[PDB]
């Protein structure tokens, strides 16, 4: 079907900032617009918790109560690409970041590979 | 009449055929591919279920009863079939209620329930739709006769006994259809009104499809029992024969407006029929 790779995954200090970007493959007759999409970060042990979601169709921001007010998440509605920028991270933020995709009310959902964020200080 | 016959058994038989080959392939899909396997679809893979035991047995039995102009089976096998029909029937309705409510919750809170929701939840949610339906409708008709102390039902005709007394009519119909109906409607105005212009547009358009098939197939027998409940002689047999029909039809339509509806489901379905 469709494969969901990220980027950005990397080491940085206390304070520092990173852009997360997830990629979509090409999809056959589902537009991209048709889904919504959201990054999820899952810490050794710990549950998978998600930290925000994006509806690039219309544009709406939902944040999660843990990551509100430092993440902030948009798209490129024509390259089919969204990017989660996360700034001031404190090293509680050490997790895997996967990309998820869900048709409304969740049909056609999609899980990505992810990549390792790692704060440290 | 020698051809009217035949015509009533085609139309009917191939209604319930394409039911059921419908459901099969719902219940088929979901297993054979893996990415529609969300805890979403496992109210589907039970509402194809039951629809799928509708599309078998209740619609072949009911169109031998229209046919023959009679019940031939025998008492024992009637109160079987009735009871069969009326608790797998409910069993769909309250599926629909749960899936109804599964959407709401995925609608207003769209990071923490799709987690938090378990498929030992989804598995829950469905035992207790069908337990209620069992609970609510099999012990009243069965057990009915033995109650009151005669059979109500004619030698001929196979019909519930129950409804003769309209206190327990009303009681078990709202329980079915009513409640359900008040319940799935204002929920799935919350969800409309608060989720969401093509994003906002499509969602009244599926919510109104779901609806209104759920209304004009589930809302003629429940208010024509109503009406018979009041008056013995007030309703004829043709327009009863029309408002089952409508009931069970429901159970042909429920993989369009939940299944069909969503744009992988049938291109799935493509590749089962074209081999
Ligand atoms: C659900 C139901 C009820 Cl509650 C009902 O009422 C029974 C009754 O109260 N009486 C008393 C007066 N008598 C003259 C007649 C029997 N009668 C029918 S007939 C039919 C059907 O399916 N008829 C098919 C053959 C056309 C039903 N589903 C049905
Ligand atoms: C409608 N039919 C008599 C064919 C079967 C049944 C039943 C009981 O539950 C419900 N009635 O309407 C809504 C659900």
């Amino acid at each position: 079907q469709v494969q969901l790779q990220e980027s950005g995954g990397g080491l940085v200090q206390a304070g520092d900032s990173l852009r997360l970007s997830c990629a979509a493959s090409g999809f056959d007759f589902d537009n991209f617009d048709d889904y919504a999409i959201g990054w999820f970060r899952q810490a050794p042990g710990q549950e998978r918790e998600g930290v925000s979601c994006i509806d690039p169709s219309d544009g709406s921001t939902i944040y999660a109560d843990s990551a509100k007010g430092r993440f902030t998440i948009s798209s490129d509605n024509a390259e089919n690409t969204v990017y989660l920028q996360m700034n001031s991270l404190k090293p509680e933020d050490t997790a895997v970041y996967v990309c998820s995709a869900w048709t409304l009310f969740h049909s056609d959902e999609y899980w990505g590979q992810g990549t390792q964020v790692t704060v440290s200080s | 009449k020698t051809f009217e016959v035949v015509f009533i058994v085609l139309v009917a038989g191939s209604l319930s055929l394409v039911t059921i080959i419908g459901n099969i392939l719902v219940m088929v899909s979901i297993k054979v591919n893996r990415h529609l396997q969300t805890v979403n679809n496992y109210f589907l893979f039970s509402l194809a279920c039951a629809d799928l035991i509708i599309g078998v047995f209740s619609m072949n039995l009911y169109t031998l009863y229209t046919v023959i102009g009679y019940w031939p089976l025998g008492p024992v096998v009637c109160d079987l079939w009735l009871a069969l029909d009326y608790v797998v029937s409910n069993a769909s309705v309250m599926n629909l209620l749960i899936i109804s409510f599964d959407r709401y919750f995925c609608v207003t809170k769209p990071l923490t329930y799709p987690v938090k929701r378990t498929t030992k939840m989804a598995g829950m949610m469905i035992a207790a739709a069908w337990v209620l339906s069992f609970i609510l409708w099999a012990p009243a008709i069965l057990f009915w006769q033995f109650i009151v102390g005669v059979r109500t039902v004619e030698d001929g005709e196979c019909y519930i006994q129950f409804f003769s007394n309209a206190a327990v009519t009303f009681g078990t119909a709202i329980a079915a259809f009513y409640l359900p109906v008040i319940i799935m409607t204002v929920l799935y105005w919350h969800i409309s009104r608060a989720s969401k212009p093509s994003r906002e547009k499509k969602v009244t358009r599926t919510i109104l499809a779901i609806l209104l098939a759920f209304i004009i197939t589930w809302a003629p027998y429940n208010v024509m029992v109503l009406i018979n409940t009041f008056c013995a002689p007030c309703i004829p047999n043709t327009v009863w024969t029309i408002g089952y029909w409508l009931c069970y039809i429901n159970s042909t339509i429920n993989p369009a407006c939940y299944a069909l509806c969503n744009a992988t489901f049938k291109k799935t379905f493509k590749h089962l029929l074209m081999c």
